[PDB]
RNA sequence: AACGAGACUCUGGCAUGCUAACUAGUUACGCGACCCCCGAGCGGUCGGCGUCCCCCAACUUCUUAGAGGGACAAGUGGCGUUCAGCCACCCGAGAUUGAGCAAUAACAGGUCUGUGAUGCCCUUAGAUGUCGGGGCUGCACGCGCGCUACACUGACUGGCUCAGCGUGUGCCUACCCUACGCCGGCAGGCGCGGGUAACCCGUUGAACCCCAUUCGUGAUGGGGAUCGGGGAUUGCAAUUAUUCCCCAUGAACGAGGAAUUCCCAGUAAGUGCGGGUCAUAAGCUUGCGUUGAUUAAGUCCCUGCCCUUUGUACACACCGCCCG
């Protein structure tokens, strides 16, 4: 085993950050918001469903295990 | 695989032969049907055993004389 | 429409929500200490269960020839952890099923029949082929 | 070595041959030259006109 | 498309071999394009009778392994579907194409194997068929995702994809192209 | 016990209790000393 | 009707077993006629040991 | 809840057929069947394979219990 | 959001913010998971986010309808300690009182010398269980000259 | 010429051919009843959904079990002495689906604790032949067969949806399987009814699987050992806890050395169920379904076995014999 730093809520950088990676990451799972910044995994499942009523991600398939999440769909 | 005849097959079918050679032609179906008339075969697999090498033999027949 | 046509995960999850609004439903105390069945090791996460599994008793009820307090046991019992032996099926509570039957029966969706069990009332088949449609009217099916 | 990467492809399998019969040998046709031909020892199950992917033809095979 | 399935969504026309030598063994557009991947049940009665069963369900069968995944067929076809959709949102291609490159990258060119002489280890190298390489490189990838997954955070289907992109485009961060070479490295040295 | 009548007081903190917990009918144990086959070693002598 | 038993006595040697079976065979046939013709005719002409059950009504 | 789906699949499609080897000329079936068999998968006939029955000695039918020598 | 606090000292255990609510409670000895879903849903409250979220309003009432169960009617049956035994009520023991209550029992069962007490004294198992191949520390025998 | 092999028996796989069925079904209406317009139309009717109604209806595809047929290396192409056979292919169920039965001769193998089978010896009233109690479960240790685990291909909580081999009171001496109604969180209690069983339980409304929440890489909510208190059931009796249930307690264990077992197609592995023992009780054994891979189409390297040739100081047979 390992000891691996987490944040279950945001703070100032990680919030600011989570506005402006979206257009730079075209995959967007909860997974990589695991590592790209320290967040507990299942504050970046709920952090993702308040960006989809927004607009700012496009849903592209769900499932009970595993959820895909895209960019905008543009190109 | 494997299915080599044994020899109460090939006793008989010879003995079938000889005496019945005219009976014979050389379809699987028809020398089956003449086994089962001009003796009684106990089991049916047998019988189809017995049938197809009749008809094996009986085209080697046509041919140069059988030493068997 | 008839109740086939239309899937049967969204038709529970809108019949729950129904009955809740209509006053309907008179719910046991026990409702917030009950593990639910002998197999499971902790209560559920909802708060509105009994809601839910009321929905899933009456259309049952549709489909099949209506049966008793025991078979609606065995319809909803699964697999049970007995930890280091191992697992084996068993059936889940009793009471709580005896008193969602006796609830739906006080609204008369169901009714003590002949045959050995309790049948849906032709008021109850009314009211689930009138939602039937709605679940198609919503999505679209 | 330096040389680039050969294709050569089976003409003929002749018999299995290793200490558990895991080698096969097998003749072998150069896929440039069609009087050219060498032996090889093939590891995997092969059929026949089947291609390989050789590295060297310097290399060719004697015993098990 | 009228004629021949896809995938589903996926088209198997502008896939490629791009090998002459491992065609024949790998296909999956001949006809032998189909909605799903699934058998009645026939695989193996024959030597031959491996090959013809497409890559696609291939790779399906040999990502089940270790115990509580056997006879789970289903929850592993839900493990694919993500993959094809991850690696087209991911490099953005024919995901198949990605595979076929994945696959052919990933076969070994030499092998070794024992040799019995004098009670020791003695070591010869030998040459591998085409049916060997794309059992080898099925095999080699799967154990990736397989490995990886194990106390990630990730998902399976996630590792997957990522493995088949390093094995595509070989960059040797896969546990395939690693593996590969160590078999090669041997191969030259005893030989 | 098996051959003993081991004698007890009864206290009023034992009620509920029956009256064969409070007599032993085995001798507590003492080792010992592994003794020959005791492993995967003990054999041989001519 | 199942037995599946030890073929060994006083178990010892590799583990064997013994399969045994018993088939048993019904089948009825259903008249319709005056009781005393058939109970007339029913009991006798039965060379073998083989088991008859006559029933006055079932329909 | 698979092997049911196979028996569906494979009863429609000769359930089809039929329907035109009985009201119709055999051209317009014989086309259908080389459409159906070019991709067989068991829709126009039939697994023989069933469950095997298990003897003594083993948890399955081939499967036997761990051997001990010491 | 909510930066107000985290780390948090509760009743003779510490108990942090990082996790669930229910789940973080389970630390204390006496509680369960089983038995904090419960009370929580007494005291009429979310479960549905951290215990570093919780005021001190709230959490100054989560203690006392857990220590007067009965009171806000948690059933009887669903204590630890129904009749304790010569104390003549049903009860519900946390943590620290836990041990010492426990430890009462290893001593009566020892001043009364009944079988319990003399398999607990001398180390060995209460409950029916065999000891010929269960337990070891030891192993170390030999035998040989 | 004979025994074994094979032949044989059982089982699986092929029948819209044959035989016939309210203790088995299907279809067809006759329908009338319920239901929603859900689609054309209006709600009727036509179509769709199951149930009651079903017959003096029609049928036997499905289910059931009987009589029969079918596969033979049969046909074709290679190969073989062109013999015996072998390889590929068509048709198609390919010449191997799995079991039962099994020779000569032998073993100082197991069983006097299956036997009112049995020799001889012993014991036989202070009995080795009956009641009460205790023990076969006692632990510093060594080994074998297994079960459950070490998590995210997961656990947890809801929702959906599929099966088969069987078995059951009227028996042993007192006992079965359970529907339905009522009471209880649960174990369970209580009131009524059916079943001699293709008739009643049971259209066996099973698990894994499937669909949606929650947990987040943390010895964690993974794991459930240890242990405290309380409630039920069986029995004449439950303590060294018979079994079952509720709350609490929360250990080792984070993929395993030297070694080693088993397996080739509905097979391995995962997963549940019936029977056996049973007053109460399977982590065992014996059968059955369900989900269902990877790898091989070989070889004598290891271990071992069959046949020939050869050597031998061996025949209690190399686990032999024999020297200082």
């Amino acid at each position: 085993r390992d000891k691996l730093n987490n944040l279950v809520l945001f703070d100032k950088a990680t919030y600011d950050k989570l506005c402006k990676e979206v257009p730079n990451y075209k995959l967007i799972t909860p997974a990589v918001v695991s590592e790209r910044l320290k967040i507990r995994g299942s504050l970046a499942r709920a952090a993702l469903q308040e960006l989809l009523s927004k607009g700012l991600i496009k849903l592209v398939s769900k499932h009970r295990a595993q959820v895909i999440y895209t960019r905008n769909t543009k190109g | 695989m494997g299915r080599v005849r044994t020899k109460t097959v090939k006793k008989a079918a010879r003995v079938i032969i000889e005496k019945y050679y005219t009976r014979l032609g050389n379809d699987f179906h028809t020398n089956k049907r003449v086994c089962e008339e001009i003796a009684i075969i106990p089991s049916k697999k047998l019988r189809n055993k017995i049938a197809g090498y009749v008809t094996h033999l009986m085209k080697r027949i046509q041919r140069g004389p059988v030493r068997g | 429409v008839t109740v086939k046509d239309v899937n049967q995960q969204e038709f529970v999850r809108a019949l729950a929500a129904f009955l809740k609004k209509s006053g309907k439903l008179k719910v046991p105390e026990w409702v917030d200490t009950v593990k639910l069945a002998k197999h499971k090791e902790l209560a559920p996460y909802d708060e509105n269960w009994f809601y839910t599994r009321a929905a899933s008793t009456a259309r049952h009820l549709y489909l099949r020839g209506g049966a008793g307090v025991g078979s609606m046991t065995k319809i909803y019992g699964g697999r049970q952890r007995n930890g280091v032996m191992p697992s084996h099926f068993s059936r889940g509570s009793k009471s709580v099923a005896r008193r969602v039957l006796q609830a739906l029966e006080g609204l008369k969706m169901v009714e003590k029949d002949q045959d050995w069990g309790r049948k849906l009332t032709p008021q109850g088949q009314r009211d689930l082929d009138r939602i039937a449609g709605q679940v198609a009217a919503a999505k679209k099916k | 070595r330096v040389q680039p990467i050969k294709l050569a492809r089976v003409t003929k399998v002749l018999g299995r041959t290793g200490s558990q019969g895991q080698c096969t040998q097998v003749r072998v046709e150069f896929m440039d030259d069609t009087s050219r031909s060498i032996i090889r020892n093939v590891k995997g199950p092969v059929r026949e006109g089947d291609v390989l992917t050789l590295l060297e033809s310097e290399r060719e095979a004697r015993r098990l | 498309t009228p004629d021949i399935k896809l995938f589903g969504k996926w088209s198997t026309d502008d896939v490629q071999i791009n090998d002459i030598s491992l065609q024949d063994y790998i296909a999956v557009k001949e006809k032998y394009a189909k909605y799903l991947p699934h058998s009645a049940g026939r695989y193996a009665a024959k030597r031959f009778r491996k090959a013809q069963c497409p890559i696609v369900e291939r790779l399906t069968n040999s990502m089940m392994m270790h115990g509580r995944n056997n006879g789970k067929k289903l929850m592993t076809v839900r493990i694919v579907k993500h993959a094809f959709e991850i690696i087209h949102l991911l490099t953005g291609e024919n995901p198949l194409q990605v595979l076929v490159n994945a696959i052919i990258n990933s076969g070994p060119r030499e092998d070794s194997t024992r040799i019995g002489r004098a009670g020791t280890v003695r070591r010869q190298a030998v040459d591998v068929s085409p049916l060997r390489r794309v059992n080898q490189a099925i095999w080699l990838l799967c154990t990736g995702a397989r490995e990886a997954a194990f106390r990630n955070i990730k998902t399976i289907a996630e590792c997957l994809a990522d493995e088949l992109i390093n094995a595509a485009k070989g960059s040797s961060n896969s546990y395939a192209i690693k593996k590969k070479d160590e078999l090669e490295r041997v191969a030259k040295s005893n030989r | 016990n098996g051959k003993t009548f081991n004698q007890v007081e009864i206290k009023p903190e034992m009620i509920g209790h029956y009256l064969g917990e409070f007599s032993i009918t085995y001798k507590p144990v003492k080792h010992g000393r592994p003794g020959i086959g005791a492993t995967h070693s003990s054999r041989f002598i001519p | 009707l199942r037995i599946t038993t030890r073929k060994t006595p006083c178990g010892e040697g590799s583990k064997t077993w013994d399969r045994f079976q018993m088939r048993i065979h019904k089948r009825l046939i259903d008249l319709h006629s005056p009781s005393e013709i058939v109970k007339q005719i029913t009991s006798i002409s039965i060379e073998p040991g083989v088991e008859v059950e006559v029933t006055i009504a079932d329909a | 809840h698979v092997a049911q789906i196979y028996a569906i699949r494979q009863s429609i499609s000769k359930a089809l057929v039929a329907y035109y080897q009985k009201y119709v000329d055999e051209a317009s079936k014989k086309e259908i069947k080389d459409i159906l068999i070019q991709y067989d998968r068991t829709l126009l006939v039939a697994d023989p394979r069933r469950c095997e029955s298990k003897k003594f000695g083993g948890p399955g039918a081939r499967a036997r219990y761990q051997k001990s020598y010491r | 959001p909510e930066k107000f606090q985290h780390i948090l000292r509760v009743l003779n255990t510490n108990i942090d913010g990082r996790r669930k609510i229910a789940f973080a409670i389970t630390a204390i000895k006496g509680v369960g998971r089983r038995y904090a879903h419960v009370v929580l849903r007494k005291a009429d409250i979310d479960l549905t986010k951290r215990a570093g979220e919780l005021t001190e309003d709230e959490v100054e009432r989560v203690i006392t309808i857990m220590q007067n169960p009965r009171q806000y009617k948690i059933p009887d049956w669903f204590l630890n300690r129904q009749k304790d035994v010569k104390d003549g009520k049903y009860s519900q023991v946390l943590a620290n009182g836990l041990d010492n209550k426990l430890r009462e029992d290893l001593e009566r069962l020892k001043k009364i010398r009944a079988h319990r007490g003399l398999r607990h004294f001398w180390g060995l198992r209460v409950r029916g269980q065999h000891t010929k191949t269960t337990g070891r520390r030891g192993r170390t025998v030999g035998v040989s000259k």
